[PDB]
């Protein structure tokens, strides 16, 4: 799961997924 | 974001600029035309 | 409206008057074609729907400018006198 | 005679800094691998667009 | 022209560029012809202040979305207010 | 249904009273930006 994790303004906003 | 930066047939695209060089009945016909490219912009955006 | 058209002693324009007017009926054929009037124009409304469209309440205002300085009694733009005496509204939707 | 320039006649078209990117101008440049006039030692050249105009001495 | 405040929401002008937000110094070095930076998408980020020769970031003024955390009204009045990617010292 | 009512930059919502207050040499000017507006109101309910 770790190899999986290292291979890949103005009115907007990213809001955070509810499961971290 | 890159569609902020566009006329769409205006003298420019800063509301500071169409708003310090022209009067009030001038820069309505010029902030509309800014107004209904942005909002072709983000609509497209959206149904994307 | 016949006698603000022929009252014998009009404002100047800094110190227009308002002819509170309400609760009549207003004829404006002749008004229209009085074959007299070098400037009749407006906005809003069209010349020929006044005479059916029922209104709200209406004012009228009077004043004595300038010659060529009557144009600039018109929404959008400046002039000495429009600039400090007498301007309209941009949403303007009555007659000149 | 004439010679070939490589890559040559660059410049900074705005005043605008810009950290490690890629930036994409259109503006009045000369070409790459041109055909440019060589010079010894003049006489009167023309304009019409701007100029390159390089020179060597010590 | 006028002082120049730092970590303040203020309406800047330098020069001819004009925008709002918050200048703090940064860690930037441009090139003594340079006269102010912008990243990608093109949004200014920096700015040389023409008196001093030093080069400050540009950050806009926060902003947000407000949520309102209803445990019904048919339960109760009160209610909770999320504040979206503020930091709690700026309400 | 709601879209009915904006004036899209007009002077007035009701074409009955656009029609009422600026005429075909204006109309053609009134009309066209209801035209404009509710054809893209209606647009975006079939897409969606
Ligand atoms: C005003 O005076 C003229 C000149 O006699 C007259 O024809 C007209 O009927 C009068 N009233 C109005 C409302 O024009
Ligand atoms: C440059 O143009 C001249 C024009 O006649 C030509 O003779 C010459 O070969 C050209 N030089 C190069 C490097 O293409
Ligand atoms: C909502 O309130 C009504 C009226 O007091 C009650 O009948 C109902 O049970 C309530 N709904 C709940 C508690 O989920
Ligand atoms: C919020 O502001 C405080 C005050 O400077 C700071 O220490 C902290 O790092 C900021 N961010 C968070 C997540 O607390």
């Amino acid at each position: 799961e770790d190899l999986l994790f290292n291979k890949v303004f103005n009115g907007l906003t990213v809001l955070p997924p509810l499961l971290t | 974001v890159k569609q902020l930066s566009s006329n769409f047939g205006a003298i420019s695209s800063v509301l500071n600029d169409i708003l310090s060089r022209l009067d009030p009945p001038e820069a309505e016909v010029q902030i509309d035309r800014l107004i209904t490219g942005r909002l072709q912009s983000l609509q497209t955006y959206v149904t994307q | 409206f016949g006698e603000v058209f022929n009252a014998t002693r009009f404002a100047s324009v800094y110190a227009w008057n308002r002819k509170r007017i309400s609760n009549c009926v207003a004829d404006y054929s002749v008004l229209y074609n009085s074959a007299s009037f070098s400037t009749f124009k407006c906005y809003g409304v069209s010349p020929t729907k006044l005479n059916d469209l029922c209104f709200t309440n209406v004012y009228a205002d009077s004043f004595v400018i300038r010659g060529d300085e009557v144009r600039q009694i018109a929404p959008g733009q400046t002039g000495k006198i429009a600039d400090y005496n007498y301007k309209l509204p941009d949403d303007f939707t009555g007659c000149v | 005679a004439y010679t070939n320039s490589f890559t040559r006649g660059v410049y900074y078209p705005d005043k605008v800094f810009r950290s490690s990117v890629l930036h994409s101008t259109q503006d009045l440049f000369l070409p790459f691998f041109s055909n440019v006039t060589w010079f010894h030692a003049n006489p009167v050249l023309p304009f019409n667009d701007g100029v390159y105009f390089a020179s060597t001495e010590k | 022209s006028t002082n120049l405040v730092k970590n303040k929401c203020v309406n800047f002008n330098f020069n001819g560029l004009t925008g709002t937000g918050v200048l703090t110094e940064s860690n930037k070095k441009f090139l003594p012809f340079q006269q102010f930076g912008r990243d990608i998408a093109d949004t200014t980020d920096a700015v040389r202040d023409p008196q001093t020769l030093e080069i400050l970031d540009i950050t806009p003024c926060s902003f947000g979305g407000v949520s309102v955390i209803t445990p019904g009204t048919n339960t109760s009045n009160q209610v909770a207010v999320l504040y979206q990617d503020v930091n709690c010292t700026e309400v």
